[PDB]
RNA sequence: AACUAAUCCUAGCCCUAGCCCUACACAAAUAUAAUUAUACUAUUAUAUAAAUCAAAACAUUUAUCCUACUAAAAGUAUUGGAGA
């Protein structure tokens, strides 16, 4: 997303009041484009076996794109969400 | 330079332009070019027998008028129904599943002179 | 007038609706007879009873010149009456 | 040439320029008849 | 003649009508109601209670005197 | 002369009266509420005091958003609450340079999405950021649930919604018939949301949606006077009887 | 010694106060080349207001225009080819 930044000040409004604008509040500068920021991982828990990450019931750091496009879309994976954390791990320690 | 005021009629343009004076259609206009006239889209005149008949055009000056008195729904229903209706109470023969016995329509539909949409002219 | 408002209980014998014109404005529309009905009717579906956006200023200058008519005339009355009860 | 006749009459040039349809056809010819409705015309169109 | 009565200042609290539309709204403000026990004591009926800090509001307060 | 009321209480006037004051009340609070959506475009401020450089005194902030332009498009899609950013900019980032006209547009993908309420596939057009928002909710069916209408931005969205909310008020058996076992679960997993069936039938609607519907609901063929006066004539006489 | 002329008072209007509105006007006709009793052939506002003008020219900029309670704090803090 595209984040912007007035120019020019805007005088404050009160407690209950809007400002008004003028023309020359339209004037922008960018301040960050998030798109160009590093990339993160997304964490998910393993329901079926899956080759070179893990087996079952694992949490796995892997790379956004792979996990919405490969592992939840095809249903091998769910998010480790803390109930889905609970659930898993009762069932490896019984077993 | 043309007038905007004056009513636009067939008298006026060139010849292609053509409308009517508001007189009814009384038939149809085939392929080939051929009018095919209906009779029954053309109106009859419903005129009774005047001969013995007792009234005129004027009345007398003598003739007392009446006070005015508008007919309303309730006047009518009291005059033509209520009678039957307070009989057949009493005898305790009533029933609301048949008020058509006293002259109660369900629907309008199937009767040649439908009170509403109206069907007939004046 | 009667017969009808007892088997039928309708107040006026020809259908109609109250619509609003391409114009802003509302308007009793009396209806038509047809053969066919009103969703295949090509001629029928041309008429808009509907009003866009840029009629709403159009809708304000109405009301405001009405209101003004209105207070000229009220205005007006309350000036004789000083003329009435000096004479009288 | 001499000037002053440039007014050939036509009436179905005249109604299809500036008549009642074509006025409704767009959003601004909508807005020409409002105009004349407020100021109070007697005649709204062609 | 006989001049009419001479002009008074209306005596005794005051409560707007909330639902009305034209009201003020200055006049619906708690600072308001606050100020109608000030004038008329408790004639008002504002519950006395209300006029110190509610535990939520004072917790605010605590926080902001110890960062300035 | 003057208006009785000011402009902008005019909108409030027109649903307290006619057929819009018919319209059931906490429908109308859903359209006399305004809340602003959270900060997409613009960094908020973090505090409400902040010490000015230049004379080092303390002094009141404000965050004053960023308007937005919405095209039509965005309300077939799920975008999430981005748009497009109209607005100028100075040649060569100094001030004494010319002023250009600039807008700033959203990268827009297509993509398909599964919702186990409703047990159907959607292809929408969508953002990046919407992508994140449904990751941090823990399912599609969660993000559409948990969003208010002013982040979810999009009509789509609210018919998702109100789709999805009637389906859990009704427990509709219509949902993986034959297995219910699997029904249940899926059910249960959304039970914090359930609400009355008559409050999930108005969410999301338009004023002129909400209005032909009420016209709908009170729609009546009138009654022939016949049958009224014949029970006024039934009531006064059985009671004469007695 | 009079011709052309001249004398006149009320039709209405103007600014405030008060108040939302519920006026949406027999029959018939009209969106077709409107005001033509019936099928042909579908129907749908708008991305940021600009410039003049002030700066004794002009290029960043220029109150109102582009509305959010009165009185004060105050033409103060702040912003500005730090200048209008
Ligand atoms: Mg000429
Ligand atoms: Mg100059």
């Amino acid at each position: 997303t595209v984040i912007v930044e007035r120019w020019w000040k805007v005088p404050l409004a009160g407690e209950g009041r809007k400002p008004h604008l003028h023309r020359r509040h339209r004037v922008y500068k960018l301040v960050e484009d998030t798109k160009h920021r590093p990339k993160d991982n997304l964490e998910l828990i393993l329901t079926q076996s899956v080759d070179e990450i893990g087996v079952r019931g694992d949490l796995v750091s892997v790379k956004k794109s792979v996990g919405r496009n490969k592992l939840l879309s095809q249903g091998l994976a769910v998010y480790a969400s803390p109930e889905n954390r609970k659930l898993f791990e009762e069932e490896k320690s019984l077993r | 330079g043309a007038d905007r005021m004056s009513k636009w009629t067939s008298k006026r343009g060139p010849r292609t332009f053509t409308k009517s004076r508001g007189a009814k259609k009384t038939g149809i206009y085939t392929s080939d070019r051929k009018f095919v006239q209906i009779k029954e889209m053309v109106p009859e005149f419903v005129v009774p027998d005047l001969t013995g008949f007792k009234l005129k055009p004027y009345v007398n000056y003598r003739a007392p008028a009446g006070i005015d008195t508008p007919l309303t729904a309730k006047a009518l229903f009291q005059e033509t129904v209520a009678p039957a209706i307070e009989k057949d109470f009493k005898e305790g023969t009533f029933d609301a599943n048949n008020l058509e016995k006293y002259g109660f329509e369900p629907t309008q539909e199937g009767k040649l002179f439908q009170l509403y949409p109206k069907n007939f002219p004046r | 007038d009667a017969l009808r408002l007892l088997q039928t209980g309708q107040e006026k014998p020809r259908p109609g609706a109250w619509r609003r014109d391409i114009f802003g404005r509302i308007v009793w529309h009396k209806f038509k007879q047809w053969p066919i009905p009103w969703y295949l009717n090509k001629r029928y579906n041309r008429r808009r009873f509907f009003a866009m956006p840029y009629v709403d200023r159009f809708i304000r200058l109405r009301i405001e010149k009405h209101a003004r008519i209105e207070a000229r005339k009220r205005s007006l009355q309350k000036k004789k009456e000083k003329i009435l009860h000096a004479k009288f | 040439r001499a000037r002053g006749n440039e007014y050939q009459p036509s009436n179905i040039k005249r109604k299809h320029k500036h008549g009642w349809v074509r006025r409704l056809s767009t959003p601004a010819g909508v807005q020409v008849i409002l105009r004349r409705m407020l100021k109070g015309r007697k005649s709204l169109s062609h | 003649y006989r001049a009419p009565p001479p002009p008074r200042r209306r005596p005794g609290p005051h409560s707007p009508d909330p639902e009305n539309l034209l009201t003020p709204r200055w006049q619906l403000t708690p600072r308001y109601v606050a100020k109608q026990f000030g004038r008329h004591g408790a004639i008002s009926g504002v519950p006395p209670a209300s006029l110190w800090p509610t535990p939520e509001q004072l917790r605010e307060l605590e926080a902001e005197e110890q960062e300035w | 002369p003057l208006h009785r009321y000011p402009v902008h209480l005019w909108q409030k006037l027109r649903l307290r009266q006619g057929i819009c004051a018919r319209l059931p009340a906490h429908f109308l609070r859903s359209l006399e509420e305004e809340r602003t959506p959270t900060p997409v475009h613009y960094k908020p401020h973090g505090t409400k005091f902040k010490i000015n450089p230049k004379n080092g005194q303390r002094e009141r902030v404000e965050d004053v958003p960023i308007p937005v332009h919405y095209p039509p498009e965005s309300q077939q899609g799920l975008w999430g609450g981005e748009g497009l950013i109209l607005g100028y900019r100075y040649a060569n980032n100094d001030k004494l340079s010319k002023r250009v006209k600039k807008v700033w547009k959203p990268q827009l993908f297509t993509r398909e999405l599964y919702s186990e309420i409703l047990d159907k596939k959607f292809t929408v057009t969508v953002t990046m950021r919407t992508l994140d928002l449904i990751d941090e909710a823990y399912g599609f069916d969660f993000y559409i649930l948990k969003t208010p209408k002013e982040d979810l931005g999009s009509k789509f969205g609210m018919d998702l919604k109100r789709g999805m909310l009637l389906r859990l008020a009704r427990q509709d058996p219509h949902l993986h018939p034959e297995n219910p076992e699997r029904r249940a679960a899926i059910y249960d997993k959304y039970r914090s949301f359930v609400i009355p069936e008559a409050e999930a039938e108005w969410v999301g609607l338009t004023l002129e949606e909400a209005l032909e519907k009420q016209r709908l609901l009170e729609e009546k063929d009138p009654v022939p006077l016949f049958k009224v006066y014949v029970e006024e004539l039934v009531q006064r006489l059985q009671e004469q009887v007695l």
